[PDB]
């Protein structure tokens, strides 16, 4: 598969809490598919580094459906991203 | 959905001088907007895209700026070849990739 | 350069269908959109939907999926829109053009435009 078109995401579900210590979300996709979703997550303070651990692996848009995402995030003020798609998160805890 | 209005719906100006027109969307596109040119019995012509980059060949009298939900194109200079509808369209995360309502350059 | 040849005018009665085409040259065809537009005699411009040739995927504006049917054949470079049951409202002229497959951002190319014109 090939990148799917960061400009082509939206949400269908935002970024909630699991129940199971987790972030869960879904999103809708509007371009080729199917896609592999570039998904990440950054920090306050580090724009560069990664910080989503995905529970879900290789998270792809298939053309009959696929956009589930799972991840875990450290504490603190995190931003997600699903291509260009943001939403922020922050993290309580430790 | 996204609505683009653009503003002025006409004006008329003389060559030489500068001129600004403006699109307005509804909701954040994050400088997903394009803009075009149309002459009269023509097809559309793609002038800039992604709010501020130049189309290739296209001179550099024009400008786009803008951000969010407010974008404009300023055209310095105009040539007799710059008459014609101005159209943005937005290309931000969901369809319909829709247009706004034209913008008619006469030049006097 | 890029060309994105379009076919010859539609003079047809009421209920008529019409399927036009879209030749593209000068380029990799499966690497580009091809979108659809209309254009009312005066009016401005409306997005149809479109097709990515690469892959098959379609997108349709809401106003015209019962309207519009958007096809594309690999071999011979060629994307299809089909109208069906015309009317009057159907009377425009009809443009293809181009966008990037994976950073679809503009319509950069433009064909010529098709004119259906559908008249007793």
């Amino acid at each position: 598969y090939t990148m799917c078109d960061k400009s082509k995401f939206a949400w269908k579900r935002t970024p909630t809490d699991s129940g199971h210590d987790t972030v869960v979300m879904e999103v809708t996709f509007s371009g080729s598919k199917p896609c592999r979703i570039p998904v990440r997550a950054v920090a306050h303070g580090s724009p560069d580094v990664n910080v989503a651990m995905l529970i879900t692996p290789n998270p792809t848009i298939e053309n009959d459906g696929g956009g589930f995402i799972e991840m875990q995030l450290p504490p603190g003020d995190n931003i997600i991203y699903v291509g260009e798609l943001s939403h922020q998160w922050f993290q309580t805890g430790s | 959905d996204i609505e683009l209005t653009q503003s002025p719906a006409s004006l008329s100006a003389s060559v030489g001088e500068t001129v600004t027109i403006t699109c307005r969307a509804s909701g954040n596109i994050h400088n997903y907007l394009a803009w075009y040119q149309q002459k009269q019995g023509k097809s559309p012509q793609l002038l800039v895209y992604k709010a501020q980059t130049l189309a290739d060949g296209v001179p550099s009298r024009f400008s786009g700026s803008g951000s969010g939900t407010q974008y404009s194109l300023k055209i310095n200079s105009l040539q007799p070849e710059d008459f014609g509808s101005y159209y943005c369209q937005h290309f931000w995360s969901t369809p319909p990739w829709t247009f706004g309502g034209g913008t008619k350059l006469e030049i006097k | 350069q890029v060309q994105l040849q379009q076919s010859g005018p539609e003079l047809v009665k009421p209920g008529a269908s019409v399927k036009m085409s879209c030749k593209a040259s000068g380029y990799t065809f499966t690497d580009y959109v091809i979108g659809w537009v209309k254009q009312r005699t005066g009016q401005g411009l409306e997005w149809i939907g479109e097709i990515y040739p690469g892959s098959g995927t379609t997108y349709y504006n809401e106003k015209f999926k019962d309207k519009a049917t958007l096809t594309a054949d690999k071999s011979s470079n060629t994307a299809y829109m089909q109208l069906s049951s015309l009317t009057s409202e159907d009377s425009a002229v009809y443009f293809c053009a181009r966008g990037e497959d994976g950073y679809y951002i503009a319509l950069d190319y433009w064909g010529q435009g098709t004119t259906v014109t559908v008249s007793s």
